[PDB]
């Protein structure tokens, strides 16, 4: 047992929900207790969604345990199917149901539905949310994708966008627009926006864009072996990262790299004279692996900060992060304990903190400028306005967003220093 | 056309969209300044507490969860040993905690983790400075506000004994509301009155065969039973929502204590007028409007009672996660006899009834709110009713305001 | 003499510099003393521009006054023509130069340059910045635009966008998008992005979109006479005003309204349950007339606030604003005096204040939530990111921007209360 | 190799990109607690102050501008009465003000309102609580820092008479810098020393025939002239920038007061080594780099001296708005012999020379800076140098740091 107040990630079954809600015409059935429906709040409140998550629970409680739990799962599965007629379903165990002896795969197969029901294995006591989504998506893809003839014109898939992703919506839109400038159309984007029938059409794409390693890497690896599809290793957050990405995409396809830079403003903003006081500002960077690595390169090589501390909460990105951090002369902080983050921040004494919502709060207490680069994140960071982190508009967005807190902090510090 | 005493209540089972009792810790701990709440459960439980607490999570709250690890799943010798180390470590960090609650969850229950026995052990090892209790807040056992009930019940048998004739007001109320309650009871001449729970562990009520208690909250079934086990007698009353609810509640106390009609009518006259005036500023928008309430907290029956009688609303289906007949008798007698009563839910069946009724206003949780608003149904989210000051005279207009607002916004935003 | 600390607007000649700097291939020559080049810092630092403004000063000082001041103006017109070979030029007086006896018209008529040189009358002791801009553009359009053969396709002009304009850059882009969606291409956008040659070709457009009345109306009125082009009277800020705008353009052109709303998220955002606490929240709105009028309709009819005060510093907009405020049962505050704003705010005790950079500061002192909706503005409100106030993306932007400080305010208040009120 | 005493300076007029003397108010009023600076000018003058002040405008600062209206453009009599109305209003609105400066602008001077006469008249009227002065900050008369010069010069006639032989350190400095100066001079055995301006109106220094003064800022020509008219005698010294300048500045004072070489070396040893170690950190990116300086503040020559001799920079064109030949002698004698010097400015021509030279680092105004960056020239905005602490030992590394930063940002980003 670890005493826990804050947790950066929920249980893997929430990640499964994160993949189901992302998709359409797919029902997820979770074996779990009355009460676990609280996770729907996340999708309806934070993402401001117009429908109930395609998720339901067997809903066992004290007066229906023992041999009744198996029946409830069967009821739940049959009821979900008869009501929504999805193209496919998935079944999984909540943490509480993981201690029961019920076999979802056995139960679901004996029910013998006219659509595939994909049983998921999600160890709720050793693994967390991001694995839940990654594994759910891999299992879905393994069950549904088949080798196919390549489309006549060059296309790719987008992999790893989910519900409750930090800026996934607008990243998808922005990455689409920059592949379209190179003459590459998107085949399927998945999980987000995909149906199980779309998943069946994955194989006709030429390669995959792996947008988020934490939620798409397994499906990408599978699609590489099964559908002979290469996947991009570089995540286009940052001007520099976007170029390398497009260079990678060029190597994959043989197509030349074309760009529309008429709207790229970050490099000139950063080169301009009003940015020269940012030079050497000490930045501490925390969050998930993908966003921390991306932010570090922007901080050091695009804005001119000194990266003074670097880490992430998700074990699955530990090695890419440790490899990244060493180029800055730093040892990566790998932890899911916000109190450890708080110790590393005090010791590093930064001038700016790039992090999650926990870090915004640590930064408030210490009186330090902070900006948010990664999930977990409250309702504020699901904006009505266009807010990508990726590509060129994302580079513009990131610039305004990191700099704003610094100007506010200096401005408030100057105001109090000339009153008396 | 008032009275649902003999009304057939639907006893419904199936898919549920409700919070577990763990949720109650969030606003319970704020009241018991001296206590800590340690859930023994999974990351799921931790995630829930985080979600329900929202911003409070950043304010060093006096709760937390011992997340069960894989090693804790294989052997019960190790787990009781780990819990002890985890407690001692927690109590050393926070010397000012006087009451520790070990809160049972679905995972700790399935595991057959004996938290009753752990509470006794830890209570031995940490006396006299910290008393430690045990109760369940699991989804298996408990819905949302029933978590407060199990909590208070767990601490009733440990309370001092007394032969004094005193009043206990049961239910954690917001501080300003409690103060008003106390003032009104003092003005009425009702001798020493204590709340359960008290603001601090060293001023908890005593109980004996002459104790009287009245409930400020409808969800207090087990606490009621435990106080009666100790010898106390309940004063039956409708719940103190609105001018009438509050008057009837006070009246029942007054009558129990032999307070004269002259004294009652004069102590109560001005706050009664105040509250009536504040409700009337919400009638235009509320009168003739139809109400549907999903099950969440057990407040829905008395709130529906207030909405129909004092706000001229029309009830359709009013559902509660639990319907305790004796405790709800006074309010049930006041509800419009047309009211369809439900205890429990099969979520999909209830939404089908809801879609057919096509109610003007729908009380439901955050899981259903936006989905319902997208289908054109005006909604008021339930959870706000548990944590906003709503009881008694001074909050009667604000109580009504909570329901007029969603209907006024709807009208503003579309012609 | 008015005792002045804060000024919402600068002198008219900065308005002239706003028009010159928006444009290409135009030199603006100003008769003024050494030292008035400080205004160059506004275009270079704030708008983050990568060239010196096309603006030069005669640079007179104490040792060379008298009959030398005319010589100096002559030299600067000559030097600016010889170095930048502009398509056209403008000449005007600084406030100090207005006290002198030199006639900018006669000096430049005598110089007899191979391009048009447009003289500008700018009353620097009675009029301000916006007027400077509105007049300068009007004079340039009077000088250059001619009756013309209409284009085969339905086209229009965008009128009023300038340098130092609050969100002019992205407003132009968004308006262009919503017109293209109706199959209406833009002919010329002026002043912002245009050349004197571009200005000659204004008349061939079917109609005019008046984006900002403060800096475009006078030119629009001229083009209504000279080239028979009617102009849009609705500013597309807010969902409703955008629809009223597109409807208006329908009447003018005969084309049906076609919208793309696949990305319009503001209406669902404010209808969603999270926005319910926003109802009845008391807002005080201040800025230039256009943005105050637009903001108030959004506040009341789209987000569900109660508008509790309205005003503008922009006297040219006094009437439309007074008329609009009456609809909300308010008396419009017309003032250039930040101290008056501060009093009105205090007397109204709002929960949100919408305004200028000055209103940001008044708000902070009072600890009230605040968002910026209008110039004058500091560096940040000239963003690298896409940031329109207009059209459908404007509506999304406006929603996030107004709501964020309220949720910050509620969040701050909640956790000071949580530990330990 | 190091003499510029006899270098022929190019004097130029024409198009200028410089600030007027009004700008000086922004950091002057911060020093003089009791003071209020009322400009008499147009909306342009108020707009400049607003831009120059930035966020300080929202800090209720002790300046403002009586902006001229139509009515005020004619004629004298009525305008003067109107000024009094505003001044009387201002004084009761802020009663803790003991010094009022009527600052002349270009508009006021063309209009020929006699602010000197208004000051006289208002002094009589608001005596004894408020003394009122007048000086010019106009673009017609004055460039940027010269506004401090005319301000202090306007105070000198009225300072108290004394026969004591005390030191006056002239020029507004950041309090942190002032304190250091005081401490070093005090531990050298030099006292008492006073500042002009002082922090409050009631502790302004006295002058008389036995007074000695030393300038901390190069732009103090009229002030020097005024103090000499009252009989005070100047101590000549190069300006206290970097280890060398500060030492030399301090040495001139210690020589004047008979302090021994033994004391000088002991008090000065640790701060000296400390200063030259802080500078060394910046020696990496600065050595060998060419320097070009547009005219702004009259700090350019001392600063170029510091950058060449202590930071290993090569000089090219070093321009200044005004060059006082006597005051600048010590620093001119230390500048490298190759330096092209320019007094005044003719912008287009000076931008042609700049382009031809292609210097590594250019000090210039914000109005030039970005446009020059876009053309691939590393720049350093000048205005920062007048408000940041830069004089004396403790700040020598920071000063070097002001010039190394833009160069290491250019390297870092490409
Ligand atoms: S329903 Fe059970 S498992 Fe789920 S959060 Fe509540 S106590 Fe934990
Ligand atoms: S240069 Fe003259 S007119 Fe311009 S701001 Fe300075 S004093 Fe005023």
């Amino acid at each position: 047992m670890k005493l826990t107040l804050w947790t950066y990630e929920g249980p893997p079954h929430v990640g499964a929900m994160r993949v189901a809600t992302a998709m359409k015409d797919l029902q997820l059935v979770l074996h779990g207790p009355q009460g676990d429906t609280y996770a729907d709040l996340l999708f309806t409140m934070i993402e401001r969604r117009n429908a109930r998550p395609p998720v339901s629970f067997s809903t066992f409680e004290a007066s229906h345990m023992g041999t009744d739990t198996a029946i409830l799962l069967k009821d739940a599965l049959a009821a979900a199917h008869a009501r929504y007629k999805p193209q496919a379903m998935a079944v999984a165990l909540t943490c509480t149901a993981e201690l029961l002896q019920d076999d979802p795969n056995g139960i679901s197969r004996a029910l013998n539905l006219p659509v595939p029901v994909v049983p998921l294995e999600l160890p709720s006591y050793s693994r967390k949310e991001n694995y839940g989504a990654d594994e759910t998506f891999r299992a879905l893809v393994r069950a549904l994708a088949v080798p196919m003839e390549r489309t006549p014109e060059v296309t790719c898939n987008l992999l790893g966008a989910t519900a409750l992703g930090f800026r996934h919506r607008d990243d998808v839109a922005e990455v689409t627009k920059l592949l379209a400038t190179m003459g590459i159309k998107v085949n399927v984007c998945a999980p987000l926006g995909a149906s199980p029938d779309d998943l069946r059409k994955l194989g006709q794409a030429h390669f995959n864009v792996l947008m988020y390693p934490e939620t798409g890497e397994s499906a990408a690896r599978h699609l590489e072996r099964a559908c002979k599809q290469p996947f991009t290793k570089i995540v286009p957050i940052g001007v520099g990262a976007t170029r390398d990405f497009l260079a990678e995409v060029s190597k994959i396809t043989g197509l030349p790299v074309v760009t529309d830079e008429s709207t790229l403003r970050q490099p000139w903003w950063s080169a301009s004279v009003d940015s020269t006081y940012l030079t050497g500002k000490r930045v501490f960077i925390f969050g998930d692996g993908t966003h921390v690595i991306a932010a570090a390169r922007i901080a050091a090589k695009e804005v001119g900060f000194e990266v003074v501390g670097m880490g992430c909460y998700n074990r699955e990105m530990a090695r890419p992060l440790r490899t990244a951090a060493a180029e800055y002369g730093l040892e990566a902080l790998i932890t899911d304990d916000y109190l450890e983050v708080e110790k590393a921040i005090e010791a590093a004494a930064p001038e700016l903190i790039l992090g999650t919502q926990m870090e915004r709060n640590i930064a408030k207490k210490l009186g330090l400028p902070c900006a948010v680069i990664s999930a977990p994140v409250h309702v504020q960071d699901f904006p009505a306005r266009y807010a990508p982190q990726m590509g060129f508009e994302g580079a513009n967005v990131l610039f305004d967003t990191w700099v704003h807190p610094l100007v506010m902090g200096l401005e408030e510090h100057l105001l109090t220093m000339f009153r008396e | 056309t008032f009275g649902c005493t003999d009304s057939p209540v639907r006893r419904e089972r199936g898919q549920k969209a409700v919070f577990c009792g763990l949720t109650s810790i969030v606003w319970l701990h704020r009241k018991m300044q001296d206590a800590f709440f340690l859930v023994v459960g999974s990351r799921t439980c931790a995630h829930l507490l985080q979600a329900a607490a929202g911003v409070m999570i950043f304010a060093e709250p006096r709760f937390g969860t011992a997340v069960l690890e894989e090693q804790d799943l294989a052997g019960l010798a190790d787990a009781h040993k780990e819990l002890d180390r985890e407690v001692a470590k927690l109590l050393e960090r926070r010397p000012d905690i006087r009451q520790l609650f070990l809160v049972g969850s679905c995972p700790s229950e399935v595991l057959k983790l004996d938290l009753d026995r752990a509470a006794e052990r830890l209570s031995g090892l940490h006396a006299p400075h910290v008393r430690v209790y045990s109760y369940t807040g699991s989804g298996l056992d408990t819905t949302f506000t029933q978590g407060e009930d199990t909590c208070l019940a767990a601490m009733v048998p440990t309370l001092d004994t007394t032969e004094a004739a005193e009043l206990i007001v049961v239910g954690a109320l917001p501080d300003v509301v409690e103060d008003q309650c106390l003032s009104l009871l003092t003005q009425l001449g009702v001798g020493p009155v204590r709340m359960l729970p008290a603001r601090r562990s060293d001023i908890e009520p005593a109980v004996g065969p002459n104790t009287r208690f009245i409930l400020a909250q409808p969800f207090l079934g087990e606490t009621t039973g435990a106080l009666e086990r100790r010898g106390a007698k309940r004063i039956a009353a409708p719940f103190p929502f609105g001018e009438e609810g509050t008057t009837l509640w006070l009246k029942a106390v007054a009558d129990a204590y032999g307070v004269s009609a002259e004294k009652f009518e004069a102590v109560t006259a001005a706050p009664r007028a105040r509250a009536k005036k504040a409700i009337a500023a919400h009638l235009e928008t509320l009168t003739g409007k139809s109400l549907f309430m999903f099950p969440d907290s057990q407040l829905e029956i008395p709130l529906a009672r207030f909405l129909a009688r004092e706000c001229g609303m029309k009830t359709t289906e009013i559902a509660t996660p639990f319907l305790h007949k004796a405790i709800m008798a006074p309010d049930l007698a006041l509800l419009p006899s047309n009211t369809a009563l439900t205890e429990g839910q099969d979520l999909e069946a209830q939404l089908d009834r809801h879609e057919a009724i096509n109610p003007d206003l729908t009380v439901c949780g955050l899981g259903l709110a936006n989905p319902l608003e997208a289908k054109g149904h005006a909604t008021k989210w339930a959870i706000e009713l548990v944590f906003t000051p709503v009881h008694f005279y001074e909050q009667a207009g604000d109580l009504a305001g909570l329901f007029s607002r969603p209907l006024r916004r709807r009208a503003l935003l579309n012609g």
